[PDB]
Formats: C-alpha cells, sequence, structure tokens
C-alpha cells in the first residue's frame, strides 16, 4: 500500500498545475481520497475530499472555485487541478486514503507527498502546548481543545491523532476518540470526554518524537490543529 | 320517462364509480415498493392510477351535476372534465401498451427475457403520459370556453385525436391480442393442454375494450359533430359514460386479480 | 439531517453496494439454470461434451442465450435435504442410457430415480428434458438379444424402433401428473450435432410458459 | 468392516454406558434457577423503554 | 460372533434405557407448576434488510450485536449494520450453492459453505480495502451444512457425509475428525465455553462431542424424523433440537434424556432453525409455514408468534445481549424483531 504523488515545482503566481497521485497495492476504487496541505512552517490544512464512486465532493472555503478534485479509477490515479495559484498556496500536499463504514479507520494511510512553490461555521481545534521537552521512558499527556462538542448523537467522538516524525509523512495513531489504529504500539491511548480531549503515552521510545496533530471529522471542512512538538 | 332513465343511469354510474376507484386504489396499494420484478406490473400500476383519476373525475362530475351553479362551478367543472378525458386517453394508451407487451412476450421470448431493457416499461409509460397530456392540453385549450372556444379548431383537434385513436390504439390493441391468441393456439395449444384460461381472458379483454372503452371516445370525438337530433345525444353520452365507467372499474379485476401470481 | 459526515459516506457506500447488487441480480435473471441429472456412466459425458469436489457447473451459449447447467450426481447423500436448492430451475436434463437394461438392473434404478425426481414436490411444474442416449449400443444389443432378455413384461417385437418406443412410453408414464409439466424426450448417441438444439426448444417453450404465468393468462 | 465395525459400535455404546447420571428433577430445578436468575437481563422477555432500545426508530 | 455382538449391543441399549428412565424422577412440566407464565408476549419488526435477490439460507450475528452476516443463493454474502440497515460488506462467492454462514467472535473473518463441499474463510479486515479468501477447507465428501468458529484459528464444520470435523485454518487440515453418526448431520451448536459441541443428523440422533478427545460423549434420541436445527441452552447444560416432526425437543446433558417436547396439533410443517433467548426462557424456532413461534422453554406453550414472512423461514438468530432476534427467509428478507 503506497501512494506516490507527482507534479509540483516552482509555479509563478496566477498559473495552473495538475497534482497527481497513483494508488497501488490496495482497492483504490473503494476508498474516498483526500488532499491535505502543509505549509513549510505551519501545520496541516485540509484541501478537498472526493468520495467512492465520485459522489459527494467537498472543498474548504479557502480553496473553492480555483481547485478541482478528480479521480481515474481504472487508471488508479487521483488528480488535483489548480488554477490561479496564490502566494499562500505554497506547501506540501499529501494524498490521503480513507474508507467509511461501521468500525472503519479513516485516514489510515498518507502519501509520501509532493512539493509546490509559488513566488511572491468552522470548528476551531487548537492545542495550547508546543515544543514540550521530555526524556524517553517517561509518560506524557498532550491535550486538544474543540470549539464545541465533538460527540455526535450516535455516540461517536470524531477526533483523530497523527504523528509526523521529521522527514516523513504523518501517520494515523488514533482513528477516533479511544480507538487505536493498526501497527501502532499499545502505549498510545487517546481519551477525553465532552469538549476536552487528550492523548497519553505511557512509556515513550526514542523514535516516536515529532509533531502531534488533533483533527476532527464531525463536520466539513476538516480542521486540524497546531502541532505539539516533542524533542529530547 | 327519459328523465327517470337518466336518473337511474346516473345513480348506477355513481355506484359503479365508487366501486371502481375503491378497486383501483386497492390495486395501487398492493403494488408499492414490491411486486415489481415482474415486467407486467408497471403498466398495471400506471393503469390503476389512470383509472382511479378517471373514475374520480366521473364521480366528481356527477356530484357537480347534482349541485349545479352559475359561475364558480363552471370553470372547475370544465377543468376536471378535461382531466377526465386526459385520464381516459392515457388509460386507452395503457391498455394498448399492455396488450402489445403481452403479445411481444410470446412472439419474441428470448428478446423479452434477455434483451429487453428493464426500464423500457418506465419510459414507455412516461412517453405515453407526456403525449396524452400534450394532446389533451391542446384539445382543452382549443375546445374550452374558459380559454378558447374555437369551434372549428375544437373540431379539427377532435378529428385528429379520433383519427389517431382509431388508427393506432384500436388496430394495434386488437391485432396484438389476436396475434397472441392465434400464436398460442397454433404453437402450444396442440401439444400440451389447451390454455382455455388464456383464451377466455384475452377474449374478455378485447370484448370489454371494444364495447366499453371505445364508446366514449367515438361519441365524444365524432358524434359530437355529426349534428345528432335532440333527445338522442343524451342517450349516447350516458351510455358511453356508463360503459367507460364499467370498463375502468373492471380493468383491475381483469388485469391484476387475474394475474396475482405472487399473492395466490 | 441528524447524520455525521462519516454516516453520510457510509450510506453512500451502502448505496453503491445496492447498485452493484441490483446489477448482479439483473444479470443473473437473464440466465437459464438447468439441473443435470441421471446415473453415472449413463451418457452424461456425451451430452456434457458438446460445449464447455462437489457440483461441477458448466456454462455454454447458443443463439445469444446463456445456460448455467449444474451436475450434482457426485453428491451421494440424502437428496431430500438439498434438492429444494434447485427449485426454480428452467428444466431438468435427465440422462438415461438405453443400453443399460441388462447390466442389480440399471434400468430399474433409473426408473426409480425418475419416479422420485419427476414427482418431487419442488418440481411439480418444471419441464424435464429426458435424454435417451447410447442408441447404437441399444442397436447392437437388440441385434444380439431382445429386450425380453431380462424383462418378461414386454410382449412386442424385438426391433430397435418398437423397443425404444416402449421404453420411452414406460418412462413417460412414470409421472402421475401430465397436466402440470411437459416431459421432452430425445434420442442421441456418441456423435450427434442437433442435441444442443433440443434443449433450446424446450427452454424456449418453458420461457413462453413463464411469461404467460407472469402476466396471469396461465 | 466385517468384524471390527460391530466391536467398535459395542465399544462406543460401552463408553456412553459408563456416563454418570443425575436425577432429572435436579436438572430441571437448575434450569429453572438459571432462567429465574437472568430474567432481568432479557430484553426480548421484557420490552425495555424505547430510550435504551437501539432499534426504536 | 456377529449375533453375539448384536445381542450385546441390544442388551447395552436396554441397560442404557433402564438407567435413563431410572433417573427420570419427574419431567420439567410437573416441576414447573404454580408459577406465573411468561405471557402472550408479541414483538414488532424494527428493521427490514432488503438486499438479497434469492433465497436466504443462513444468518449469523456478531458478538457486538451490531454486525450481521447473511448468505443467499445468488452467490452473495452480505454483512449488515442492523442499527442503520447499512451494507458494510457484500462478498461474492465462487459457489452460489451455500447453506451455512459463520461469523467469527473476533469479527475479523466470516465462513460460508455449501454444495461445493468446501468451507471458505474470508478476511474482513485487510490492509487493502476488500474482503479476501484466507483458506479453503476442502476435505469433506458432502455438502457442508453448518460451521461455527471456536476462535480465529479453530473452526468446526458439519457435513453431508455423516461426519463433523475440526479444522486448523492456518494449516488447512482437520486436526480431529468426528465420525460415528449415521445419516447426514445437518446442524451443530458450540458450547458457550467452547469445549463441547452438539450435532444433529438425519438419523434423528443428536450426539455430544469432545473437541479435544474427538469421541462422542453422549447420544440422544427421541425424534421421529430427521434433525434440522440445534442450539445450546445459555446455561450450557441443555440444548434444544428442531426436526421435521413439527416438534422441538429439550434435552439435558447432565440427565442424558429429553426434558419436554414443544408441539401443537395445528403445526405439521418442519422446523428449519432454532435459537434460545437470553436467560433461556424463550425458545425461538423457524418453521416451514413461513412463521416463527416463540416457545416458552419452561412450559410447553407458545408465548407468541411473529409471522411477517411470505416464504419459508430458513434461519434465525438472537444477539449476544438479547437485544433483538433476526430471522431470514426464502423471500430474500431479513427482519430484526424486538
Ligand atoms: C401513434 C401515437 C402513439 C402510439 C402509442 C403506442 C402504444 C402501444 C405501443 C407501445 C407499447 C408496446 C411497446 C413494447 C413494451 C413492452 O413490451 O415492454
Ligand atoms: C418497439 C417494440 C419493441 C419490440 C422490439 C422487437 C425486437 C425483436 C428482435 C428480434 C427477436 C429476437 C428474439 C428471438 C430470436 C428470433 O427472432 O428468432
Ligand atoms: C402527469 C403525468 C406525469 C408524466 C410522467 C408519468 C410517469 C408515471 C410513472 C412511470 C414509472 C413508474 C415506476 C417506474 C419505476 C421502474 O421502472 O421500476
Amino acid at each position: 500500500v503506497q501512494l506516490v504523488e507527482s507534479g509540483g515545482g516552482l509555479v509563478q503566481p496566477g498559473g495552473s498545475r495538475k497534482l497527481s497521485c497513483s494508488a497501488s497495492g490496495f482497492a483504490f476504487s473503494s476508498f474516498g481520497m483526500h488532499w491535505v496541505r502543509q505549509a513549510p512552517e505551519k501545520g496541516l490544512e485540509w484541501v478537498a475530499y472526493i468520495s467512492s464512486g465520485s459522489g459527494t465532493i467537498y472543498y474548504a472555503d479557502t480553496v473553492k472555485g480555483r481547485f478541482t478534485i478528480s479521480r481515474d479509477d481504472p487508471k488508479n490515479t487521483l488528480f488535483l487541478q489548480m488554477t490561479s495559484l496564490r502566494s499562500e498556496d505554497t506547501a506540501m500536499y499529501y494524498c490521503v486514503r480513507s474508507i467509511y463504514y461501521y468500525g472503519s479507520s479513516p485516514f489510515d494511510f498518507w502519501g509520501q507527498g509532493t512539493t509546490l512553490t509559488v513566488s511572491s461555521s468552522d470548528i476551531v481545534m487548537t492545542q495550547a502546548t508546543s515544543s514540550v521537552p521530555v526524556t524517553p521512558g517517561e509518560s506524557v499527556s498532550i491535550s486538544c481543545r474543540s470549539s464545541k462538542s465533538l460527540l455526535h448523537s450516535n455516540g461517536n467522538t470524531y477526533l483523530y491523532w497523527f504523528l509526523q516524525r521529521p522527514g516523513q509523512s504523518p501517520q494515523l495513531l488514533i482513528y477516533r476518540m479511544s480507538n487505536l489504529a493498526s501497527g501502532v504500539p499499545d502505549r498510545f491511548s487517546g481519551s477525553g470526554s465532552g469538549t476536552a480531549f487528550t492523548l497519553t503515552i505511557s512509556r515513550l521510545e526514542a523514535e516516536d518524537v515529532g509533531v502531534y496533530y488533533c483533527m476532527q471529522h464531525l463536520e466539513y471542512p476538516l480542521t486540524f490543529g497546531a502541532g505539539t512538538k516533542l524533542e529530547l | 320517462t327519459v328523465h327517470t332513465a337518466y336518473l337511474v343511469l346516473s345513480s348506477l354510474a355513481m355506484f359503479t364509480c365508487l366501486c371502481g376507484m375503491a378497486g383501483n386504489s386497492m390495486v395501487i396499494w398492493l403494488l408499492g415498493f414490491r411486486m415489481h420484478r415482474n415486467p407486467f406490473c408497471i403498466y398495471i400500476l400506471n393503469l390503476a392510477a389512470a383509472d382511479l383519476l378517471f373514475l374520480f373525475s366521473m364521480a366528481s362530475t356527477l356530484s357537480l351535476e347534482t349541485q349545479p351553479l352559475v359561475n364558480t362551478t363552471d370553470k372547475v367543472h370544465e377543468l376536471m372534465k378535461r382531466l377526465m378525458y386526459f385520464a381516459y386517453t392515457v388509460g386507452l394508451s395503457l391498455l394498448t401498451a399492455i396488450s402489445t407487451q403481452r403479445c411481444l412476450s410470446v412472439l419474441f421470448p428470448i428478446w423479452f427475457k434477455c434483451h429487453r431493457p428493464r426500464h423500457l416499461s418506465a419510459w414507455v409509460c412516461g412517453l405515453l403520459w407526456t403525449l396524452c397530456l400534450l394532446m389533451n392540453g391542446l384539445t382543452s385549450s382549443f375546445c374550452s370556453k374558459f380559454l378558447k372556444f374555437n369551434e372549428d379548431r375544437c373540431f379539427r383537434v377532435d378529428m385528429v385525436q379520433a383519427a389517431l385513436i382509431m388508427g393506432v390504439l384500436t388496430p394495434v390493441m386488437t391485432l396484438s391480442s389476436l396475434t397472441l391468441f392465434v400464436w398460442v393456439r397454433r404453437s402450444s395449444q396442440q401439444w400440451r393442454r389447451q390454455p382455455t384460461r388464456l383464451f377466455v381472458v384475452v377474449l374478455a379483454s378485447v370484448l370489454v375494450f371494444l364495447i366499453c372503452s371505445l364508446p366514449l371516445s367515438i361519441y365524444w370525438f365524432v358524434l359530437y359533430w355529426l349534428s345528432l337530433p335532440p333527445e338522442m345525444q343524451v342517450l349516447c353520452f350516458s351510455l358511453s359514460r356508463l360503459s367507460s365507467s364499467v370498463s375502468s372499474s373492471a380493468n383491475p379485476v381483469i388485469y391484476f386479480l387475474v394475474g396475482s401470481r405472487r399473492s395466490h | 439531517c441528524t447524520l455525521s459526515a462519516e454516516d453520510k459516506a457510509a450510506v453512500e457506500r451502502s448505496k453503491m453496494i445496492d447498485r452493484n447488487l441490483r446489477e448482479d441480480g439483473e444479470k443473473a435473471a437473464r440466465e437459464v439454470k438447468l439441473l443435470l441429472l441421471g446415473a453415472g456412466e449413463s451418457g452424461k459425458s456425451t451430452i456434457v461434451k458438446q460445449m464447455k469436489t462437489g457440483i461441477v457447473e458448466t456454462h455454454f451459449t447458443f443463439k445469444d442465450l446463456h445456460f448455467k447447467m449444474f451436475d450434482v450426481g457426485a453428491q451421494r447423500s440424502e437428496r431430500k435435504k438439498w434438492i429444494h436448492c434447485f427449485e426454480g430451475v428452467a428444466a431438468i436434463i435427465f440422462c438415461v442410457a438405453l443400453s443399460d437394461y441388462d447390466l442389480m438392473n440399471r434400468m430399474h434404478e433409473s426408473m426409480k430415480l425418475f419416479d422420485s425426481i419427476c414427482n418431487n414436490k419442488w418440481f411439480t411444474d418444471t419441464s424435464i428434458i429426458l435424454f435417451l442416449n447410447k442408441k447404437d449400443l441399444f442397436e447392437e444389443k437388440i441385434k444380439k438379444s431382445p429386450l425380453t432378455i431380462c424383462y418378461q413384461e414386454y410382449a412386442g417385437s424385438n426391433t430397435y424402433e418398437e423397443a425404444a418406443a416402449y421404453i420411452q412410453c414406460q418412462f413417460e408414464d412414470l409421472n402421475k401428473r401430465k397436466d402440470t409439466k411437459e416431459i421432452y424426450t430425445h434420442f442421441t448417441c456418441s456423435t450427434d450435432t442437433k442435441n444442443v438444439q433440443f434443449v433450446f426448444d424446450a427452454v424456449t417453450d418453458v420461457i413462453i410458459k413463464n411469461n404467460l404465468k407472469d402476466c396471469g393468462l396461465f | 468392516a466385517s468384524i471390527a465395525q460391530a466391536r467398535k459400535l459395542v465399544e462406543q455404546l460401552k463408553m456412553e454406558a459408563n456416563i454418570d447420571r443425575i436425577k432429572v428433577s435436579k436438572a430441571a430445578a437448575d434450569l429453572m434457577a438459571y432462567c429465574e436468575a437472568h430474567a432481568k437481563e432479557d430484553p426480548l422477555l421484557t420490552p425495555v423503554p424505547a430510550s435504551e432500545n437501539p432499534f426504536r426508530e | 460372533e456377529l449375533d453375539q455382538l448384536r445381542q450385546e449391543a441390544e442388551q447395552l441399549k436396554n441397560q442404557i434405557r433402564d438407567a435413563r428412565k431410572a433417573c427420570a424422577d419427574a419431567t420439567l412440566s410437573q416441576i414447573t407448576n404454580n408459577i406465573d407464565p411468561v405471557g402472550r408476549i408479541q414483538m414488532r419488526t424494527r428493521r427490514t434488510l432488503r438486499g438479497h435477490l434469492a433465497k436466504i439460507y443462513a444468518m449469523h450475528w456478531g458478538t457486538d450485536s451490531r454486525l450481521l452476516v447473511s448468505a443467499s443463493q445468488d452467490g452473495k454474502l452480505i454483512i449488515w449494520d442492523s442499527y442503520t440497515t447499512n451494507k458494510v460488506h457484500a462478498i461474492p462467492l465462487r459457489s452460489s450453492w451455500v447453506m451455512t454462514c459463520a461469523y467469527a467472535p473476533s469479527g475479523n473473518y466470516v465462513a460460508c459453505g455449501g454444495l461445493d463441499n468446501i468451507c471458505s474463510i474470508y478476511n474482513l479486515k485487510t490492509r487493502e480495502g476488500n474482503v479476501r479468501v484466507s483458506r479453503e477447507l476442502a476435505g469433506h465428501t458432502g455438502y457442508l451444512s453448518c460451521c461455527r468458529f471456536l476462535d480465529d484459528n479453530q473452526i468446526v464444520t458439519s457435513s453431508g457425509d455423516t461426519t463433523c470435523a475440526l479444522w486448523d485454518i492456518e494449516t488447512g487440515q482437520q486436526t480431529t475428525t468426528f465420525t460415528g453418526h449415521t445419516g447426514d448431520v445437518m446442524s451443530l451448536s458450540l458450547a458457550p465455553d467452547t469445549r463441547l459441541f452438539v450435532s444433529g443428523a438425519c438419523d434423528a440422533s443428536a450426539k455430544l462431542w469432545d473437541v479435544r478427545e474427538g469421541m462422542c460423549r453422549q447420544t440422544f434420541t427421541g425424534h421421529e424424523s430427521d434433525i434440522n436445527a440445534i442450539c445450546f441452552f445459555p446455561n450450557g447444560n441443555a440444548f434444544a433440537t428442531g426436526s421435521d416432526d413439527a416438534t422441538c425437543r429439550l434435552f439435558d446433558l447432565r440427565a442424558d434424556q429429553e426434558l419436554m417436547t414443544y408441539s401443537h396439533d395445528n403445526i405439521i410443517c418442519g422446523i428449519t432453525s432454532v435459537s434460545f433467548s437470553k436467560s433461556g426462557r424463550l425458545l425461538l424456532a423457524g418453521y416451514d409455514d413461513f412463521n416463527c413461534n416463540v416457545w416458552d422453554a419452561l412450559k410447553a406453550d407458545r408465548a407468541g408468534v411473529l409471522a411477517g414472512h411470505d416464504n419459508r423461514v430458513s434461519c434465525l438468530g438472537v444477539t449476544d445481549d438479547g437485544m433483538a432476534v433476526a430471522t431470514g427467509s426464502w423471500d430474500s428478507f431479513l427482519k430484526i424483531w424486538n
């Protein structure tokens, strides 16, 4: 299961480009793909969402009109055509696969990413910690804040946790409040209730250090948060 | 004399229309989200709806006659009589389509099973409804004193409608039903047991069509413009209306009840 | 709407599943399913060799019509438990070898099987295509010995035509009810070409009967 | 199967011959006790109010 | 000698009958007296699963009481979300002739088998987004009529070749094979503690087996016709059986004898599937007359009917928490009664 993304580069302002990502090693046609943006110094920003079978398509308020999302199921390729590029559109774009059914794990895989440089209501989800220092073998507890309750009427709290180790794409740790993903150690444990949530690591290793992001899936657009960097 | 006979005919038409829309409503109810994988149910459902509208218009027109007025009654009465004729035309069209489908099921069984589009019934019914609405709107707009009582144009549109009906609906319906009859007599009746039920229901359908549903069409299209003498137009009109009411009341019995394969 | 975003995506996936299920069902409804039947080594190979472990299903085409013919002979278990699974087949292709009248007697066993199956409560209205193969072996055996070699109930001539007609009549008289299903009979051998057409006429007749039952005339 | 089959059947029957048994009154009493023990947690037995029912609407 | 062996077998059977009837102090009905009955309880259908396009032959609940698996003759294995009637998965089958389906208690796998004489294990939770076959458990010489999961690795499969078997899924071989059951065995029901399993065959005999030992612990008789349904009591010390006699019989492992028979003169149709309500007070049986009857286990009376099906009720099941009962049928409809 890999998502190699292509295109990108240096584009003059107001120009056009076509982002592409080729899916392989999994059933591409049954997955709802996303595009997520990350500025060179800032956190993650959600760009667009396309469903399985090209049904519902969503865009964020800041990308509507000049951004369009499309997929080629027989070709196993996902496209993102962009026109009239603004100076705020320089970032790295990740192709994110997602599948939605009862008990599923959305955002379970992220693409390698591609770079793009240009010359020059919503749910507020921010966490009030950054650059927290800690030593291996200790226990940490980072927390995230939501503007309103993330607990839906069906009983599910739509909060995701991501770890972005430096030099590589982010990976999913907790795919809903208190739901551990596949391949991540049992030391991680998401928790929380009502409006406030937190993530605790019992005995952290030396390799699980990086930027931790809290994201919501309650409503569109999907709003990430500012990271909570961990270092030695 | 004639007034008492007219009262009797109106009362019988009212009672038969009550039974008719009761039966048609029951047929629409029993064909809702189920009983539709069989290709012989969309036509029957549409015919049930059309006959329900037609017989409701009959009952309403009789009620309006029993309570006559001057001005306010006339316009709704004219509109809903035009509704009655629209439902009549679409019901005749649906009968023709049903008979043609029955014939084609045995004339081309391989095509009917593994080549006929599953929604062909749906858009055939849609086209029938659209064409009937178009023609009936033209006839009403060129025949009603409310919009345009152009006598010459009313006669011309009525002649076009009568020519189309008597040159398509009756020939195609009768020919398809007779071809089904002859084909199952000369292709299957010899070897296996003769399907007497098929013959009797087919003959009953053609009989009830030709002597109950056509009367109103031929009257209201041709006899309205042949300068019939007085005290004769009433008899033909009432006879045709009663015959069509009986036909529309008995169409559910002859199409859904005889053919309730699942519910038996 | 009282639905989350992922709930809406779940309903979208469910609707896509529904569309695929409808397409699969509509594709299956244009297929003719036949139940192959009969004793082993009774010419079943010859009639299955014209075109194209448990059930050995075969698929063949003829005149733009698709046939899904199933062989269940190797079940070797209580039929009554699993025979209703095949209720609703287009027709039963029952194969009987004529030459097995002396080889404890195979013809008696075949007749018992035909009586059991043709009169089954599941199959009271399905046609039966009774294939009578190995007629050249019947020719040779009758030349060597008449049918009365083991059957004393016969009193007719010792010729192939009359004996074959007598066997066909005896088989076609096994069913109690001739007023609800049609038994089709054919004579074939190792090298025939028109055998595939006989099943086509039988399935066309049952298709016509099914359409008549659908509209309610029948 | 001429000789070994019947001896195998006899041995199998002997295996069920040595099985201990208890008076059926005790077994019936135990079944009734288990039935009267878990009666509260029997939603099919007792229709719960629709607030807890996940199949309500 | 053979006559000596037959005489020994007959004497053993007579001795076993004498021992069985000696311990029969009283029947369940005589004890269950001066006690308030369950009452004429009636339930209304809550959902209606409308995806299948052929006869539904088997269904199995998940342990979470939410997921549901159903099998049908159109070659489709559909996984349902009973709360919202959402279709989580729709698994095509190579063989459309399937008579049983199983749902793993861990929820990672489903198992289905039928006239193709193979039990197939399907991987629900894969890295890719699909359902894939894990292993095909060939080795039975008849149709597979029932299969249940012990865990992610052990599965016990009944068959039409008069035998039951226990399989090691990873190796695809039968670790132990259960023989000595005349006639095709039609059903099985694992013990709540998964150390024993019963199985009913066409010889009207229900046998209790030891999964590790591989030997038939006990054998039960009393049915006049073949056996189609079997299910363990929640207590683990009893189990009910449904046969073509239009009768349900309650047995007892610790008494080795039948407790009571559930029947009515108005019922002559066969019994397709049986299951127990939580606390074991109600016995839910599927019949051939398109109806499911709620049998009070303690007494021998019908607590209520549910009907609601236009064709034969082929399968049924009750959730682990007893929230609802789901019934399949030959009309391609599933109904979640509550
Ligand atoms: C010429 C004016 C309109 C003609 C109306 C024709 C109505 C009958 C012919 C169409 C119905 C039969 C078409 C096949 C439908 C079917 O068998 O599924
Ligand atoms: C508008 C009316 C629709 C009816 C169209 C009839 C199409 C017939 C196509 C040829 C018939 C094929 C079916 C049987 C094969 C054969 O003719 O021998
Ligand atoms: C007032 C006239 C309206 C014009 C359109 C009339 C359409 C009537 C409905 C026809 C189709 C009904 C059901 C078809 C669905 C199906 O194909 O299974």
